[PDB]
């Protein structure tokens, strides 16, 4: 049945779902199951025992967290079926899966099982009558609203940049690391139990998380914000009580451009844009210099775009003009892709239809996702 | 030429400012879809592709034709016509349906002459002459 | 009766294209056609798997490059094909190929197939009323002006010594190596890769190619300044990175007057000339020597004249006055004397006119071109 095709940015940390031709993703939600940790003893408790979505977020404390995917990888393959049904459910989106062509995404690099298990959830759990998964540089450059440029994309679990030119895509210099905001949330963990704040429940991670998302930011430059010892600042823990943060206030976010700081043997998030820069044909740099799009919610750190264009600047070749281009929806720039992509009649030749899949299988998707 | 007509106003400024302020207030559904779900630059590039065969045939020679040398002649314009085709991308099988239609036209004007002759009531040395004309027209094709 | 006939001077470097009288090439662009290598991925993106003109050189570092010719030979007849088709296009010319004569120029001792599938193309392809198949060096001598002389043609892929006697061009005194532009920015390209700037992509030998046009020279004395130390003049990239040549800006060029250099046994550039001149008859050869017509693009390397002079006197015999001709228009010479030969009315008893191509074929070309 060709309804609206539904639009699903499957991001590791946060899932962003919509009908396409809509300007903004109407339902997004953390990517996560709760379930509840204590016992229930009442009658008239919560119903259900799995609990997505802003219900989740309600009653965070009482639940236990589970994320279904690390890195763009899913580990828990059922927890994403009971999320990819919660899209659907009465509360997102109010609509059946066998009525609407789906556009999922998924990370550059990724395993081909992960692409295979999820064309197979969708076309056998989920009677969805065509399929469509779809890289997310593109989608970060219809949102934009160019057709050259490379893409800096750093969400919760995987950063990657991508160059493209005229629409063409470079799949060899396509640079990725599995450094990301949840790696940079744990981090700010492990310093706020250095300062004499134990967080080491899964509730107090989303805390932890909410902490880096308010109170964290990145100095121009390391070393003389390093030797200052600044002042230390106070946040307000939901429970009333207050703690200082201090030098864990930049220093956790620095993980991002120095990975050696966990011990990762991995570049950092300008080296990954620089190297795949550098990695195109030398007529292309100087075009894709002055053309980097930012995406994702780990380029939302106060400070990211005036340390990441000093450090590329760094890396650059002498007087070559580096701009970047961060848009304010740098959240949901897939998304909006995605729905500009799902809305276009070209659309329609572009999806794995469910009898296409019946034919051939994983070898479907295999072909036509590139 | 209905291409043409579109293609000019789409280069209109009325156009080009809508299209601009559109991107403007990031819009970018409406101005990607028309870029690209028009089809317009294919449909243009197809018929300006095909324009050279399409351009000055010589088919009203056949139709017009009122005696066998010059269908016979209005054949041999028609097919040196048709051989342009290795410029154009046209596609073959439907070269081949236009030859079948070039020979309904033919079998049609064939079809009149004769029936302007009537061939049965005039002598047998005169429907040998015509007769002759037409197997000559036949051997052309 | 036709339009007024269509110059096409096609090079191995670069094709020139106009009608005659004109007085320079209005339509120029290099002969080779680039088609993209990266994977379109986005809608909107560039239109077309072939690239021909400007259009080529835009998005050089998208493309890999395709030679159709190669020594003044068509390896390549689709491309060919596909060349000569733009020639004719919106972009160039504005006209269709019906109308118009064709005064297509060939390099001397060509093979006789080339010429006959060049003018079957022409003929059946392009449906032009008339053609005639010229020769360089006799066409560059009448843009001169003269009528007695010896044209030291060097293109891109073919260089030769023609001596012409009153507009005729004597057939068994052409000298022809294959040794030319190309070749002296392949040796450019090894000479690089000795110093350490590797390049390996099609895209990029455009790159040596401008280096070679930018920064290169022929030395008066190539022992003595082999031996002195070099300068080492830096060269900017497009991307932005300099290169430092050295010993490769002067050694490049040498190629011309020294085949031996990449292991040919063939005779120099010199050589070429003066075995041209001393060929000919005895009473020709002094006045052959006191008219030396310089023509292509590899004659403008910087010095070029002195160095050519100094090896003719070499090589020359005593009391023969020795003057090499270097008009400002070497690159258009060619062209030029296509264009001043086309617009006289003798012109029209000199094409193979489209009926006489029908009923001989290959013989009509045969005859009216010798
Ligand atoms: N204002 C902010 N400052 C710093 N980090 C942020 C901000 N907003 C979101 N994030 C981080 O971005 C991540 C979500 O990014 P997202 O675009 O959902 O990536 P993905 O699509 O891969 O899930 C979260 O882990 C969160 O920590
Ligand atoms: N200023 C210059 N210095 C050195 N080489 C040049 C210069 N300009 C052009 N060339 C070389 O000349 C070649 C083109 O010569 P041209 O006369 O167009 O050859 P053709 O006869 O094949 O058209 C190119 O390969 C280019 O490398
Ligand atoms: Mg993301
Ligand atoms: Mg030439």
């Amino acid at each position: 049945i060709a309804n609206q095709p539904v639009v699903i940015d499957n991001g590791s940390g946060v899932i962003k779902a919509g009908f396409a031709g809509d300007q903004i993703p109407k339902y997004c939600f953390p990517n996560y199951v709760g379930r509840p940790k204590h016992v229930r003893v009442m009658a008239g408790a919560l119903e259900g025992d799995i609990f997505i979505g802003p219900k989740a977020e309600e009653h965070r404390g009482l639940l236990s967290i589970r994320y279904p995917m690390e890195h763009g990888i899913v580990k828990d393959w059922n927890d994403m079926e009971r999320i990819w049904q919660y899209v659907y459910s009465k509360d997102q989106l109010q609509t059946f899966s066998e009525e609407h062509p789906v556009l999922l995404t998924e990370a550059p690099l990724n395993p081909r099982k992960n692409r295979e298990r999820a064309a197979e959830v969708f076309f056998e759990t989920f009677n969805v009558p065509a399929l469509f998964i779809s890289m997310q540089a593109v989608l970060s450059l219809y949102a934009t609203g160019r057709t050259t440029g490379v893409v800096l994309d750093s969400g919760d679990g995987v950063t990657h940049a991508v160059p493209i030119y005229e629409g063409f895509a470079m799949p060899h210099s396509i640079m990725r690391i599995d450094i990301a905001g949840r790696d940079v949330s744990r981090f700010l963990r492990l310093y706020l139990r250095k300062e004499g704040y134990d967080f080491h429940s899964s509730s107090e991670f989303e805390i932890v998380k909410a902490i880096k998302e308010r109170a964290c930011y990145l100095s121009i430059n390391p070393q003389k914000d390093e030797t200052l010892e600044t002042e230390k600042a106070q946040y307000y823990l939901p429970d009333g009580s207050t703690i200082e943060i201090g030098p864990s206030r930049f220093r956790a976010p620095e993980l991002l451009f120095r990975p050696d700081l966990i011990g990762e043997e991995s570049e950092g998030i300008h080296e990954v844009l620089v190297f795949a820069i550098q990695k195109s044909d030398m007529d292309l740099r100087r075009t894709l210099f002055s053309n980097i799009v930012l995406s994702g919610g780990s380029t939302l750190f106060k400070g990211f775009g005036d340390r990441l264009l000093s450090e590329v600047k760094k890396l650059a070749p002498k007087d070559v003009k580096i701009r970047i281009s961060a848009p304010q929806e740098r959240l949901y720039s897939t998304w909006i892709g995605g729905s500009i992509l799902a809305s276009l009649d070209t659309f329609k030749k572009m999806w794995v239809s469910k009898k296409e899949y019946e034919e051939d299988g994983a070898r479907s998707i295999h072909r036509k996702t590139f | 030429r209905a291409l043409y007509r579109i293609q000019e106003k789409r280069e209109s400024p009325e156009v080009l400012l809508t299209l601009d302020i559109l991107k403007h207030g990031k819009r970018f559904h409406a101005t990607v879809s028309f870029d690209t779900d028009t089809g317009l630059k294919q449909a243009l590039e197809t018929v300006n592709d095909y324009n050279p065969l399409m351009k000055d045939f010589p088919l009203n020679d056949l139709l017009s034709a009122t005696e066998l040398d010059k269908i016979r002649q209005a054949l041999v314009a028609i097919f040196t016509h048709l051989r342009k085709i290795r410029n154009t991308k046209y596609p073959i099988q439907r070269a081949l349906r236009l030859v079948e239609a070039i020979s309904r036209d033919l079998s049609s004007q064939l079809l009149k002459v004769l029936g302007t002759r009537k061939l049965m009531h005039v002598a047998y040395e005169e429907f040998e002459k015509v007769m002759v004309a037409c197997f000559e027209v036949f051997q052309t094709w």
